[PDB]
């Protein structure tokens, strides 16, 4: 892909910073992916007709901001601590 | 004080690095007794 | 001559698959049918064939016509539009799995029946099947504790049952809305794990450490007995100890795990991955309870002859008299004098000893009602409404079948590995399953439930929709749409 | 002889419908008892051995 | 190798005959008749397993004889108790 | 047990399947029928 | 065993605190049926 200066690049970040902030008791750890492969496929479209304008009042079923659209899944339940303003784009790019 | 997030979701024992160290995943996952956690104190876990 | 032991060998292989497939098909057949009741409900009694039996019903059986009544269930919208793109359909759900083969209408049915039947299926299965009295008594199994109740107080279980004739059509006639009250409830006091056991030794985190008596034998000079001469130990009662602190968790530890498996080559997974994705959706069971009332409507009354005040009372199904709506409007049922009063001298004997609901009849239609979308997330894993590979895991099972046999007819096994995975397998059966189990267990749905207001997402979304979509259920999809 | 009245779990077992749901459905038999009965209060000792 | 491939298909066949005599004996019944036990009210009794597991068992371990190789769930804590008690007198140790 | 008690019932041949007030009457009597069984045993030694 | 497995405690009693079901752990006598009938109670030890 590129040449191997950005490689060597990583490797320094990565032989310096995180042991240097690692004064705590943080350590490595390993993922799940194989049990999460159908769990990042979610698209939630809002119900909004065609041609319309949507209302900016706090108080409607059409923000997703709010809680007026919290299906469960375990974004809208880890969004309790990773409260993120995010729109539709995001969700597009994901399931692109 | 995590009482909302279940000990086991995405964390199982996988000690690679010894960069890292961890002595409370260990403890509060599977459960150790005393004597299995004095004995990781005394030598941390290495993989012969 | 072995040519034609072989075309003889695959042609009674063929004769006894078909002999196998009709003697299956001939067994779903039951046709067993109850006699005539005391007029169910108050103004349509449940009579021969499905001609009057709707007759209060007609406002959810034209919207059922597909079942045409006869052991079927008929979902909502999301239903019919999973029917409608049945063409590229995501789940098992109809289309005969794949084009290898599959039938529609009866087999429909069966195979969504036995897609719930998981525990036990060897050869017999049955159809028609309900599940929801284990249900009840597994969730009053820890209530009866807890209680944590609005103001009505209950203990009694016996006359509970008692009354099955009267019980059966108060499920019939009041369950018909999935939604409840009380708000708040456990609802995660069960956590049915696995039941399984390996290796062994002494019990983790516990409140005992190896007792005393392993104490005493290091301090003394007796030392754990040798495994080749099995010495046991006498001066441990010689010191006449003051007695001990001893512990029955052991007894807890220990279980009941004596269940055989349901498959070949020992191991039980087949079962199991279906159970651990079933559980995953009692969250939205519990969100489906929450909120909810009754209060009737212009479209639903279309034949009324004592049920004016029955729509204002809540949910009485007989009369309600002077109880059910003490709270706000109408919430539980508690208080049954002239319920009894009358079937002392109308229905008494003739339907005393039987079972609840049926086989032959819509009586299931209570639990598929309630079931709506507890059984949309036993396809995918984590329970989406997306694109998932769920459909194929029935041909895996039967290639998987098919294989197994041939290598057990054919070969001896031999370079095949067979320890090695059952070596893992034993680990794995208490590593995966219990974690999984673990995962979740209370929904964080609380403020959204009532803030939301998104609950009547089966049709649109106004005032008197909400209020008709709550007040007759799960306002099936209606027919002439193909 | 038992009969150690109807209560719950706290009594002997009580937990008859463990895994009974699994390929049974709704087995019927004749009819043989009488009337029915209700539930209100709580209940308090009994005798149905 | 034919004498092996002839009682594979002597078995075969006989399982297959065990079958269809099962199934034509099912058929001849009314309803299909299963074990009930339960303690209770007119509910519905638990189900059992169908019987018909020796052959399988017999065929599956005539088939592999050498393999196994597995710890195996013992059945209570009786092996040790009854060991502590053959050792006191006249020891025997397992013996097989 | 009897009939007559204070809900209004009147029953003609219901007269043990209605629990409470049967029962709130059979249950002052069936009370004192109650089983016990008690007998010693000695292991003593084995003959022959 | 067969006549000194009753004794003046009763059928609960002689099971729960003369060490009856320490072999064997079952629940009550609704249980003790299903226990004697189907047999083979498992442990926690599966051999080295």
């Amino acid at each position: 892909h590129h040449d191997r200066e950005w490689g060597i690049l990583s490797k320094i970040y990565y032989y310096i910073v995180i042991p240097a902030f690692s004064r705590g008791s943080c350590c490595t750890m390993g993922v799940r992916y194989d049990r999460l492969y159908p769990a990042l496929q979610a698209v939630i479209v809002p119900e909004i007709p065609a041609d319309e304008e949507a209302p900016t009042t706090p108080e409607d079923p059409r923000h997703p901001l709010h809680a007026h659209q919290l299906v469960p899944n375990s974004l809208n339940v880890y969004f309790h601590n990773a409260h993120l303003t995010v729109d539709g784009d995001a969700l597009l790019t994901l399931q692109e | 004080y995590d009482e909302t997030i279940a000990t086991g979701t995405f964390f199982y024992p996988v000690p690679v690095n010894p960069l890292f160290a961890c002595p409370e995943h260990l403890a509060s996952l599977r459960g150790m007794t005393n004597a299995r956690r004095v004995l990781a104190k005394m030598v941390p876990p290495i993989p012969p | 001559v072995l040519d034609s032991l072989e075309t003889a060998a695959a042609e009674a292989e063929e004769a006894d698959a078909q002999s196998e497939e009709c003697t299956r098909t001939e067994i779903i057949r039951n046709e067993s049918i109850h006699p005539e009741v005391q007029i169910a409900k108050n103004d349509a009694p449940l009579q021969y064939d499905t001609n009057f039996q709707v007759d209060f019903i007609t406002l959810v059986y034209l919207g059922r016509a597909r079942g045409n009544n006869s052991p079927g269930i008929v979902f909502g919208p999301w239903y019919r539009t999973l029917q409608e793109r049945l063409v590229l359909d995501r789940p098992v759900a109809a289309r005969g799995v794949d084009c290898k083969d599959g039938r529609i209408s009866r087999t429909f049915m069966n195979t969504t029946v036995t897609c719930l039947q998981s525990a036990g299926r060897m050869y017999v299965g049955d159809r028609a099947y309900s599940a929801f009295e284990c249900a009840v008594l597994c969730l009053y199994l820890m209530y009866r504790t807890s209680n944590s109740v609005h103001e009505p107080q209950v203990s009694s279980f016996g006359n509970l049952i008692e009354h099955l004739p009267e019980y059966t059509e108060t499920f019939v006639n009041y369950m018909t809305t999935h939604e409840n009250k009380n708000s708040y409830q456990f609802c995660y006091d069960r956590l049915p794990r696995d039941q399984f056991h390996a290796r062994g030794g002494r019990y983790d985190q516990g409140a005992l450490t190896s007792h005393s008596v392993m104490d005493a034998l290091i301090r003394l000079q007796v030392l754990p007995p040798a495994p080749g001469q099995f010495n046991p130990g006498v001066n441990d009662i010689i010191d006449r100890n003051h007695t001990a602190y001893v512990d029955k968790i052991q007894q807890a530890a220990a279980a009941y795990l004596e269940r055989a498996q349901n498959v070949f080559l020992m191991e039980d997974q087949t079962l199991l991955r279906l159970t651990i994705d079933t559980i995953t959706a009692l969250l939205l069971l519990r969100r489906l309870l929450w909120n909810g009332n009754v209060y009737g409507d212009k479209l639903k009354n279309n034949f009324q002859l004592g049920l004016i005040v029955s729509e204002a009372t809540g949910t009485p199904t007989n009369n309600v008299i002077l109880r059910g709506a003490t709270g706000f409007d109408g919430k539980f049922k508690s208080g049954n004098n002239n319920f009894q009063f009358l079937c002392e001298r109308y229905i008494a004997p003739l339907y005393t000893l039987n079972r609840t609901t049926e086989l032959t009849e819509m009586f299931p239609g209570l639990v598929a009602l309630c079931l709506d979308a507890h059984t949309q997330l036993s396809r995918g894993s984590l329970g989406r409404t997306v694109i998932d590979i769920s459909s194929g895991q029935y041909q895996d099972r039967l290639i998987s079948l098919i294989a197994l046999e041939l290598e057990h007819r054919r070969q001896n096994v031999t370079s095949l590995p067979i320890a090695a995975v059952v070596s893992i397998h034993d680990s794995v059966m208490l590593q995966y399953e219990r974690g999984l189990g673990m995962l979740m267990h209370q929904p964080r749905v609380r403020a959204a439930l009532e803030e939301s207001r998104r609950l009547a997402q089966f049709n649109v979304n106004s005032d008197y929709d909400l209020l008709y979509f709550v007040c007759l259920g799960v306002i099936p999809q209606f027919a002439s749409t193909p």
